[PDB]
């Protein structure tokens, strides 16, 4: 839409219903401009004695979002209401939203 | 009340049982009152149902709070069981008050 209008709110929270929990977390980041916009190789010999070091591959100009930890979703006192009081627990759905851009 | 509870106007009733009264063997008329009689015993089964309400805690605190453990050092029996002999166990008294709330 536009210059003097924000995208989207805030979201912080955890909500209990029987058998299913919601977890909400919002976070701001920091984009560098890696590479300086170009594609580069990269490869390794053997380091510190072994040869299972070496390697050859590709550096990108991108940046990746990574959620793959707990602590990102879960508060340290919700994390103690669920190994208290439950056997099992399972992931069911996710929902993503980037907002507020400033170049 | 003072030892801790709730007060009532109308409390839950006083429930009485007696056994009734046997008479021994009597041959005679007398207007004074028999005071021989069979000795009796009585035994049963008693049943209480309750009913109970509950408030859900809503705290906003992000850190861990304190919990009531079964935690002990070398433990020689196991507490709130029976032992060898077949007599129940109850070192510790139990409170309710583990969660915090602000003013």
């Amino acid at each position: 839409d536009g210059v003097g209008n924000a995208s989207g709110d805030w979201h912080c929270d955890s909500t209990w219903m029987g058998d299913r929990v919601v977890t909400k977390s919002t976070r701001t980041w920091v984009l560098p401009s890696y590479n300086n916009h170009q594609y580069r190789e990269i490869k390794s010999g053997s380091v510190d004695g072994s040869n299972a070091n070496a390697y050859f591959g590709y550096s990108t100009p991108w940046g990746y979002f990574d959620f793959n930890r707990f602590h990102s979703h879960w508060s340290p006192r919700d994390w103690q209401r669920l190994i208290n009081n439950y056997w099992g627990f399972r992931p069911r759905s996710l929902r993503v939203k980037i907002f507020n851009i400033q170049v | 009340p003072a030892m801790g509870g709730f007060g009532l106007k109308h409390p839950p009733p006083m429930m009485l049982i007696k056994n009734t009264p046997v008479p021994g063997n009597i041959t005679s008329f007398s207007d004074v009152p028999v005071s021989s009689f069979i000795t009796q015993y009585s035994t049963g089964q008693v049943t209480v149902e309750m009913e109970w309400e509950l408030k859900k805690e809503n705290s906003k605190r992000w850190n861990p709070e304190i919990q009531y453990t079964n935690n002990y050092n070398d433990p020689q029996f196991v507490d709130f069981a029976p032992d060898s002999t077949g007599e129940y166990r109850s070192t510790r008294p139990i409170g309710t008050r583990y969660l915090t709330r602000p003013l």
